[PDB]
């Protein structure tokens, strides 16, 4: 009943996430001033906090999405459809008590007319997460739903491989993402449209 | 040497308000100090990286508020926390009558946790109220280790930090075998 791990693969996923956690930390500078917080965290008066997140965070946290996941699922109501992280994020924030916010996220990324592209809503979505501190609440919820999980990931995948053979490599992910939670971001959903 | 680390660990650093919680942090990571006094609000922390016996450790330490109305929930400094820095100002009596507290709150929270206790502002011995052996011998019926320490002249600061980086490191190893 082996699964076939490269535990360095793995690592390899979470250490892309620590080098945008690092990159993202860093541009908050080390003002005390929360005024100036607030500024750094705001992607109009400061694109760069928009860039960090975009071009080493989103993909960081997207590559983690895609490792081991399925190509297509069988929806016992819609038939086959194409399995892409958006999958996955929509199975994770279905309404019911304690996730009315992550709810609404979704729909209103899934609402704007000016994404046009399944990646670029996940993008929004990740920008959302942030903005209302909740992008390691998010993973852990999609961590224990086990449900999204089988449905989603072949057993190889990390958030799969995660419950069964390597459960403290995905321990250390969420812990290295608890510090995005106490940054004043302010963040543009449609960021990624306005470049 | 560059590479990934090879342990990532939580600190978390509490105690009164005014007793240097900060400073301590910001001498650690940035090796600087002022007089100023900035009140903590919720939680600051800083990222740092120490090599200890060949190894390399990630160390996210949370810098908590001093003041009870700046304090943010509770359940969200703990979460995940392997060691905990208890600190309190050997020049304020109130703040050291405060330490058992602070070590109730710890336990009220943490189940399996590294913690150590350090003295601040051990720079000017004519207003010092806190003796030595009276906090070792406090300490020592905790079961903890203590630090008496500078943030103001940097003395004993990165010694402290790497004691309890030490006892986290090494409650790691004994779990592995358990
Ligand atoms: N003499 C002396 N003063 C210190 C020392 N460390 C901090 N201070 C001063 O004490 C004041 C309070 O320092 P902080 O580090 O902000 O104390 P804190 O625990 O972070 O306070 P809160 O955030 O409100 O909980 C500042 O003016 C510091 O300059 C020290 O080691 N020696
Ligand atoms: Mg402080």
């Amino acid at each position: 009943e082996a699964i076939s791990i490269d535990l360095l693969q793995k690592k390899g996923l979470v250490k892309a996430v620590n080098i945008a956690v690092d990159l993202i930390v860093a541009h908050f500078g080390t003002s005390r001033d929360p005024g100036v917080k607030a500024k750094l965290g705001n992607s109009s008066v400061s694109p760069n906090v928009g860039h960090l997140v975009l071009k080493y965070l989103c993909p960081a946290v997207r590559a983690v999405l895609e490792d081991g996941l399925k190509a297509f699922v069988l929806d016992v109501i819609i038939g086959q459809r194409k399995n892409m992280p958006w999958s996955v994020v929509e199975a994770s924030t279905q309404l019911g008590p304690s996730t009315k916010v992550l709810h609404g996220l979704y729909n209103k990324v899934s609402q704007f007319p000016e994404l046009t592209s399944h990646t670029m809503r996940f993008n929004a979505f990740i920008l959302g997460l942030l903005n209302i501190r909740s992008l390691e609440f998010w993973f852990n919820h999609l961590y224990n739903h086990e449900d999204i999980i089988q449905t989603h990931y072949q057993p190889w995948g990390f958030l799969s491989a995660a419950h069964t053979v390597c459960p403290g490599l995905f321990e250390e992910l969420l812990l290295l993402l608890q510090p995005l939670a106490l940054l004043p971001f302010s963040l543009d959903l449609l960021f990624q449209h306005r470049l | 040497m560059a590479r990934d680390y090879d342990h990532l660990f939580k600190l978390l650093i509490i105690g009164d308000s005014g007793v240097g919680k900060s400073s301590l942090l910001l001498r650690f990571a940035d090796n600087t100090f002022s007089g100023s006094y900035i009140t903590t609000i919720g939680v600051d922390f800083k990222i740092r990286t120490v090599e200890i016996n060949g190894e390399k450790v990630k160390l996210q330490i949370w810098d908590t508020a001093g003041l009870e109305r700046f304090r943010t929930i509770t359940s969200t400094y703990y979460r995940g926390t392997h060691g905990v820095i208890v600190v309190y100002d050997v020049t304020s009596a109130e703040s050291f009558v405060n330490v058992k507290r602070w070590l109730h709150e710890i336990n009220q929270n943490c189940d399996d946790v590294c913690r150590i206790l350090v003295g601040n502002k051990n720079d000017d011995p004519e207003r010092k109220v806190v003796e030595t052996e009276d906090a070792y011998k406090f300490a020592g019926q905790m079961g903890i280790q203590l630090f008496e320490t500078s943030a103001k002249e940097n003395v004993n600061v990165e010694e402290m930090f790497n004691c309890i980086t030490e006892l986290v490191l090494r409650a790691k190893k004994d779990n592995l075998a358990k």
